[PDB]
DNA sequence: TGGAGAATCCCGGTGCCGAGGCCGCTCAATTGGTCGTAGACAGCTCTAGCACCGCTTAAACGCACGTACGCGCTGTCCCCCGCGTTTTAACCGCCAAGGGGATTACTCCCTAGTCTCCAGGCACGTGTCAGATATATACATCCTG
DNA sequence: CAGGATGTATATATCTGACACGTGCCTGGAGACTAGGGAGTAATCCCCTTGGCGGTTAAAACGCGGGGGACAGCGCGTACGTGCGTTTAAGCGGTGCTAGAGCTGTCTACGACCAATTGAGCGGCCTCGGCACCGGGATTCTCCA
């Protein structure tokens, strides 16, 4: 037998911390899951371009951080740089 | 009783942009997919939900061309959509070059 | 003897899994050698991203007193707003439909 | 043989109504019916050389999915 | 016949290019 | 006195830009334009000659198939000369705005 | 820098739209073009800059340009 | 003592480089291992692709009566080709020009 | 001293051996560079996506076959694949 | 249906600078072996696809009337075009300073890899409540007189 | 502007099946350690970017005269909308057969890795002829009498 991996635990974390009293079915969180997935695969794939380019062998923060601001728009970019860096900051205090 | 031509028309376009089901009836649509695939490989399967997300695709593509042909034959002065319109859509949209 | 295990997406605050988005950075060959921080900032920017479509849909189910998101409520929320139309505008939701608008010049006299 | 009637006026009337028309002129199903066939055809060779590549005999939705990726209209909702 | 010196190594008869003609 | 009937010059002058792969934009201008517009994003930048060179075919091209397109959709409403809301419609349909 | 829209002239954008195919402008059109023209170039930059602030380095080269039209689907050839 | 070496082009008989191909594809990230055969059918595509379009720049360029190609004439010969323009239609060619058209409705009558 | 890579080489005896009285010139022989390199790296990316699908881990021949099946339309690819299973029959021959 | 003139096309002489071929050489592909494992193949399973049959009835099909929209014709007048003049600044050529791209050395510290340990998330069961459905409304909307 | 007909939003009661939770467990994630080379920092070279000046002149701005066309209006007639009645085949259910998708177990031929070797292709550097340009003549096309 195989087991299959998906973020639907995560996901309903992070509608629960959102909206508490609000529930998600089943095809909203597969469209969610496939939107995760997308965007991962975005920013992993021009984070990848952009350490082919400079000829860098290694995926790193601030790769991750261009690809962010070159993939989402605008106040999009600004807010989820400022999350990251956050996160970043928070992870490396430990 | 007799509802002015265009009224109807109304009433229909906000109905079915309120709702979200499937507008294309479901089993032509699955015989028309099961032999347009016979042109490639024969005695092909298909899965349910691969015949579903072909559906959900072609209405998806179909609703969108729609709404460049009505932006267009407005354009033009018109209120009827008119093939010349679906023609100039599918160009500028880049689908005929 | 070992400490307690905690967890990266712990240890960041985050939600998401970072140690899961570790591998699959790592095993997804993007490049040779991942960073440490990587993880941290994709899982802290997926987070972020779905968080905000998570917002503007329960609003959007709580506009139609509705309290379990459906995929009607994601289109609604991501075509309204202005910045997820444009990240996802070659996007199609199953089961989302469209946007009721009705150009300006069919409406009757 | 000669399925793409199935494809009716009715049909093509509803969708063209989501798409936000007034009125349809008659020559529009023909041309709209022949539109869907080409892109059903455009999919589904991309769908069809996915399956043979992985040696299998079921089109399944993922093949369905990585072909409309592939063509810059991804979907979500089915993998 | 287009060809190559190493025949119908290439496609001996190219597609022309069609564009769109608006109005009548 | 001697003057072309108006639209014979103007075809003509379709036919010499057409044939021709030259520049239409004044260099000096246009390097002047980018450098401005980069002013907003970072300060005291440089470019290689060859990057302003690469934006003006990049610009040139894009607003030479833009026209095409807004020539189609004046073409398109019974109309020769093409009018702002002809580049509107071009770019609503393109999917840029 | 300051107004250099104004150096894309009247001519320029009707020699631009001699080569489209355009046999008759409008008035409103050169500044219609001004305005995408504009956009455009902020949209590209913007990403170019961004290239180049990542490589750590302040001149723009060819490359970041080619990367930058290339990612949104205006692939370019002939400078890298 | 060893045989001569014979490369790998010159074994499948071909003109571009399979020794090239397949460094790019293994140091490129694309997957774990490449395969033997790999680089030889992508430098036999890559060369097929190479001479179709540089036989109907040939073209062009005679056509011209000019005995070197010019990207004019590569992008005579890429726009007149529809397979071709298809594979290309992103494509911009710089110094390449566009082809001559003006709309049928244009011309005087 | 640096060295750049490039196809010209071979480009230039493509064309040598399809049009043996024409040149080409420096500005045209840069892009049919970028031309190479821009098939080059959709083939690739193809497979690579290809190999990633069904789990495998090696890029073969029937990972680029399915490639240009997908990435050239109609008689280019059906011609591309005819040139590029002679070429892989004829390397194994030796 | 003919000439005038304006533009285009065509032919010949000349200079040049960009393409083509040649000469080191170096570093990257080739050859020869080895070893670990990823993939090929046999075998088994049981899930999901295909096929069939009967009923209900929602939806498509066919038809008639007329009315509102498409299309053609007409008038205008004002906007755009073609051309002459003049004022501007792009363009080319040359000089000069130096900011910063590009490369080399070196080391250290960050990542890969391994082993061990354990709990987070996956699969399976499940019982209730959110949502779909039926029906009687009071209500808003369209239309004609 | 008022009344009739009719979609339509609303509230209540009903059903039901999808989900949010709980349990068991296993496998992948975390802790601790070592090894190694990727890249971060320092230093230097010199390339090419920016700034400036002067002269030519090609192009941009400006203005004027007039005509082709964009827009509004009128009229006509086809054709598409709306509603009614009559097929029809889609949808739903139920069942049965089995094709092949997936999983498991072996096993081998294939690709990575390493060391020695050498020639393929890059860098520089000629040299000359393809072509870009100028001058002049021939042909074509558009316009008006």
């Amino acid at each position: 037998r195989s087991r299959k991996e998906s973020y639907s635990v995560y996901v309903y974390k992070v509608l629960k911390q959102v909206h508490p009293d609000t529930g998600i079915s089943s095809k909203a969180m597969g469209i969610m899951n496939s939107f995760v997935n997308d965007i991962f695969e975005r920013i992993a794939g021009e984070a990848s371009r952009l350490a082919h380019y400079n000829k860098r062998s290694t995926i790193t923060s601030r790769e991750i951080q261009t690809a962010v601001r070159l993939l989402l728009p605008g106040e999009l970019a600004k807010h989820a740089v400022s999350e990251g860096t956050k996160a970043v900051t928070k992870y490396t205090s430990s | 009783h007799r509802y002015r031509p265009g009224t109807v028309a109304l009433r229909e376009i906000r109905r079915y942009q309120k709702s979200t089901e499937l507008l294309i009836r479901k089993l032509p649509f699955q015989r028309l997919v099961r032999e347009i695939a016979q042109d490639f490989k024969t005695d092909l399967r298909f899965q349910s939900s691969a015949v579903m997300a072909l559906q959900e695709a072609s209405e998806a593509y179909l609703v969108g061309l729609f709404e460049d042909t009505n932006l267009a034959a407005i354009h033009a002065k018109r209120v009827t959509i008119m093939p010349k319109d679906i023609q100039l859509a599918r160009r500028i949209r880049g689908e005929r070059a | 003897a070992r400490a307690k295990a905690k967890t990266r997406s712990s240890r960041a605050g985050l939600q998401f899994p970072v140690g899961r988005v570790h591998r699959l950075l790592r095993k997804g060959n993007y490049a040779e050698r991942v960073g440490a921080g990587a993880p941290v900032y994709l899982a802290a920017v997926l987070e972020y991203l779905t968080a905000e479509i998570l917002e503007l849909a329960g609003n959007a189910a709580r506009d139609n007193k509705k309290t379990r998101i459906i995929p009607r409520h994601l289109q609604l929320a991501i075509r309204n707003d202005e910045e997820l139309n444009k990240l996802l505008g070659k996007v199609t939701i199953a089961q989302g439909g469209v946007l009721p608008n009705i150009q300006a010049v069919l409406l009757p006299k | 043989r000669d399925n793409i009637q199935g494809i009716t006026k009715p049909a093509i009337r509803r969708l063209a109504r989501r798409g936000g028309v007034k009125r349809i002129s008659g020559l529009i199903y023909e041309e709209t019916r022949g539109v869907l066939k080409v892109f059903l055809e455009n999919v589904i060779r991309d769908a069809v050389t996915y399956t043979e590549h992985a040696k299998r005999k079921t089109v399944t939705a993922m093949d369905v999915v990585y072909a409309l990726k592939r063509q810059g209209r991804t979907l979500y909702g089915f993998g | 016949s287009r060809g190559r010196l190493r025949e119908s190594s290439l496609r001996q008869r190219p597609m022309p290019r069609l564009t769109f003609q608006a109005g009548d």
